[PDB]
């Protein structure tokens, strides 16, 4: 569970194991939200 | 939306500056004393009287009292003219206190507002009357 | 996060113009420490001493003694650990050293008693006990109510209504007595009722039904709901500490029939309102002295008695505090001395929750320990507990 | 009557408007200088700027005005006091003058200079208590700071007004006389 | 808040299997491999999407399910008094 | 008629109306899915 400490390897997991019909659900407990992180996310791998 | 605005908390803003400083704009010898008097009083009526839920004993009566303290020692200097020397300073916001407050008060609690006001103000008196027309 | 790095990002533009390195002197260490105290970490802050926590959190870390070499940041624990500040000077240092901390923490590595996470730990013990319990599953009541029904109120009895006296602590217990009594004759009114139409010739009514309803359920109805509900108690907690109240108010009316009313010890946590009583013996001393009402202040030692206060973290002893990893413990007696004109401050709630402040209190400083460490450990005084 | 659009001669109305508050509020500035720059000052060329010059104007003068000389001071102690004798000249000025019997505008215009003054002082008073290094130092950044710069050709972008890392252009918006709030700690 | 399906199921067996790193060539050493990464990968994926709290009781639960495939005897009973045995009956005035 | 969420209420008109057919996963099934499946990934010809 060493993985699990670490931040998340988002563009991984949306490059392999996320199928395109699948959604991607990005649930927060409230004071938190991850649309930022996705923007971010998008910004490194400069898709519209 | 949260992160798009600068959050500030305003949780008890300071009664004290802001009634000296606007008595003193409103012209008041005593403006200190009177400012050192009013905001305890309105804090200790604020729950020494019974919990009726009209009552309200806050920033906006605070300000209310004195800007009429204002309009009446302006009214009592025109008085005078018509009949600026001392003027009784307490014996204003004391009838600026009973004009605001007098009428929201149960039949139980204007005794004990008046002895609030005798506590406070020991030359207190009372002001009632005029409006024989 | 992002408001602080930016600030702190604008601050080093506006002092260096593509400089290689600055002096810590230069570093803007207050106009930072301030700015992000008032208006980017201190804006969502509403309690004082809320604010002076992060004051004093600020004021010890980002001073840094001027960028001095083995900062201590924080202690580990409070004895025999420490946490060196490292002296890289690049992000893959700092990671570095991130990963080179131990995965394993405790409470006190934030300047908090070691005993709050026992509670949070025997919990989540529980819930994963429960949790467990889950996957392995998945692989009349009128009499009773009734029983319960004559069960309480044998511990409330009568209470007097109460005349005329100017006395700035009598009319306040007056009307104390005052709404007590009101609220006693409701709750016996409907306890009548409720006896009536369970063992009697008498219909249910709506305001009765729904009151069966909440009653077999365990809240508290919200027509009982006068005064403050800490946290949403249950109705056999809360009958207890109703009939307290009751027991004391009794008192106060015996004692003011027989002034005799200032000799009597009253307990904070029975009182409807706490703070009007400290306003009225605050005024009380004022028309004793012939003073002003906001110019007595308070000096609190351990001519007005009060009992039942309980500690957080920290003992008395002759007026000193001694940080102590206990949870709690109880003040006999404490008297409380009004006087116009390093010192800790102590917070006094009215119950565990801290929801509401009602006043507070300075103390007298131990000798060895530092204020900061007083205010990072969170010393404070219950009252209804 | 050379009938224009409606929307056209009002937005040149609100534009003149602008530019007319800017230049009355340069020519407001040179009078507070040359009447503030001396310690003690005339009440009987006192009432008469009143009288002459717009509530928000002579308030808006006064605060550049004594941001500037509190700025003159820190460029250079002594002259912070002078600052403070100032202000308190002005602030007795103030109250001589409400106590004396006055019209209901001048008294509005008269009330808010005295709540402006009296934040000026308290401003003042704590910088003083404090100890300062230059202009620089965040004891005086963090208050309200106005800055006048007559050279420039755009006169509605001349005043700027300055916080903390914060630079801010005078919309020049006519506000009337409206009502003035007191500057308490929480208010700052 | 976490509902699981078969066909995410055969998604981490698709994403396991196939691209499974390192791919001994040894029919003996790459069962036990495949089973190893299985289990991790199974509790990865599954901890992505729950909290922290639950976190440690899904790994005890894998660790049960790893006792009961291995050879190693599960202690039923001392497991049943862990889990049930808590909220045991006890005797009076005990 | 056919549904995909197993989590659903329905009425008792309809229930009364219409015969249920409830494919759920089974364990043997589900052993006998994986056993094909880890066949075809080791020894793919063998499986075919």
């Amino acid at each position: 569970m060493s993985i699990m400490e670490q931040p998340l390897d988002l563009t991984h997991i949306v490059g392999t194991e996320v199928k395109p019909n699948t959604p991607v659900l990005m649930c927060s407990v409230p004071g938190y939200d991850a649309s930022g992180h996705v923007e971010d996310l998008a910004a490194e791998q400069n898709t519209q | 939306l949260k992160k798009l605005f600068r959050s500030l908390a305003m949780t008890k803003p300071d009664r004290q500056l802001i009634a000296q400083v606007m008595l003193y704009s409103q012209g008041f010898r005593t403006a200190e004393v009177l400012a050192n008097k009013i905001v305890p009083f309105f804090k200790l009526c604020d729950e020494q009287l019974s919990s009726q839920s009209h009552y309200d004993f806050g920033l906006r009566a605070l300000k209310s009292v004195l800007v009429s303290a204002g309009n009446v020692k302006r009214e009592r200097i025109q008085k005078i003219k018509r009949e600026a020397e001392n003027l009784p300073e307490q014996e204003i916001l004391i009838q600026s206190v009973c004009e605001t407050m007098v009428p929201k008060l149960v039949a139980e609690d204007i005794p004990l507002l008046f002895s609030l006001l005798s506590d406070v103000f020991p030359g207190v008196q009372y002001h009632r009357g005029e409006m024989t027309a | 996060l992002r408001s602080a790095c930016d600030t702190v990002d604008t601050w080093l533009d506006d002092t260096a113009k593509g400089r290689q390195n600055i002096s810590p002197d230069k570093i803007p260490w207050s106009a930072l420490k301030t700015l992000m105290a008032q208006s980017i970490y201190g804006g969502r802050v509403d309690n004082e001493f809320d604010q002076r926590l992060l004051n004093t959190f600020l004021e010890r870390l980002f001073t840094t003694r001027s960028f001095d070499s083995e900062f201590k940041l924080a202690c580990k624990v409070d004895g025999h650990k420490d946490i060196q500040m490292p002296d890289g000077i690049r992000r893959e240092e700092f990671v570095q050293w991130v990963e080179l901390l131990p995965d394993t923490q405790t409470p006190s590595w934030l300047g908090l008693p070691n005993n709050a996470e026992r509670v949070l730990l025997t919990t989540q013990g529980v819930d994963m006990i429960s949790k467990m319990l889950k996957m392995q599953m998945l692989e009349t009541l009128h009499t009773t109510a009734s029983n319960w029904l004559h069960l309480i109120p044998q511990t409330l009895s009568h209470l007097k209504r109460t005349e005329n006296i100017k006395d700035p602590l009598f009319r306040f217990f007056e009307r104390e007595v005052k709404m007590g009594a009101k609220l006693l004759q409701d709750v016996r009114q409907d306890l009548a009722d409720v006896v009536q139409v369970c063992e009697g010739k008498k219909k249910q009514t709506n305001y009765l039904r729904t009151l069966i309803n909440e009653l077999v359920k365990g809240i508290l109805p919200r027509s009982w709901s006068h005064y403050t509900v800490p946290a949403g108690m249950t109705v056999i907690q809360w009958v207890s500490d109703f009939s307290e109240r009751i027991k004391q108010l009794q008192n106060i009316s015996l004692a003011a029939a027989s002034k005799e009313l200032k000799n009597i010890h009253v307990c904070l946590g029975g009182l409807f309102v706490p703070e009007a009583y400290i306003t009225a013996t605050r005024q009380y001393v004022a028309q004793a002295n012939s003073w002003s009402l906001e110019e007595l202040c308070l000096e609190v030692n351990v001519s007005f008695g009060v009992t039942g206060l309980k500690l957080q973290g920290a003992t008395c002893n002759n007026n000193k505090l001694s940080l102590s990893n206990a949870i709690s413990t109880a003040l006999p007696l404490t008297q409380l001395r009004w006087v116009k004109q390093s010192v800790v401050t102590l917070p006094v709630y009215l119950n565990f929750t801290r929801a509401d402040l009602i006043f507070t209190v300075d103390f007298e400083i131990a000798t060895k320990e530092d204020p900061r460490s007083f205010y990072e450990r969170g010393v404070a005084v219950l009252c209804t507990e | 009557t050379e009938h224009p659009k409606i929307n056209e001669w009002l937005t040149l109305v609100e534009k003149e408007m602008r530019v007319t508050l800017a230049k009355l509020l340069a020519e407001s500035v040179t009078e507070v200088e040359i009447f503030g720059k001396a310690t003690s000052i005339d009440p009987n060329t006192y009432i008469t700027w009143i009288d002459k010059y717009q509530a928000q104007l002579v308030v808006l003068s006064a605060q550049i005005a004594w941001s500037e000389n509190v700025e003159t001071a820190l460029s250079s102690a002594a002259p912070l006091h002078s600052v403070l004798s100032n202000v308190e000249v002005t602030l007795n000025v103030l109250a001589d003058s409400v106590l004396m019997e006055q019209p209901p505008l001048r008294r509005r215009k008269l009330e808010h200079l005295i709540t402006e003054l009296v934040h000026q002082r308290d401003v003042t008073r704590s910088l003083i208590k404090s100890k300062i290094d230059n202009a620089k130092s965040f004891e005086w950044l963090s208050q309200m700071r106005f800055y006048f710069d007559p050279k420039q050709t755009d006169v509605l972008q001349q005043l700027s007004i300055q916080m903390a890392n914060a630079k801010f252009n005078y919309g020049f918006e006519y506000l009337g006389v409206q009502d003035k709030l007191v500057q308490t700690p929480l208010t700052d | 808040l976490y509902q699981y399906s078969l066909q995410f199921f055969l998604d981490i067996y698709h994403n396991v299997l196939y691209e499974n790193p390192n791919l001994v060539t040894d029919h003996t050493q790459r069962l036990s491999i495949i089973t190893k990464d299985l289990f991790q990968v199974a509790f990865n994926r599954v901890a992505r999407g729950m909290l922290h709290q639950d976190h440690i009781t899904f790994a005890m639960l894998l660790a049960r399910i790893k006792l009961k495939g291995t050879g190693e005897p599960t202690y039923d009973a001392e497991f049943q008094h862990f889990l049930r045995g808590n909220e045991i009956v006890l005797s009076a005035g005990s | 008629l056919s549904t995909r969420d197993p989590t659903v209420e329905f009425p008792p008109d309809l229930c009364s109306r219409v015969t249920f057919v409830n494919f759920t996963v089974t364990r043997s099934s589900l052993q006998s899915q994986c056993l094909n499946e880890v066949l075809k990934a080791e020894r793919p010809d063998v499986d075919e």
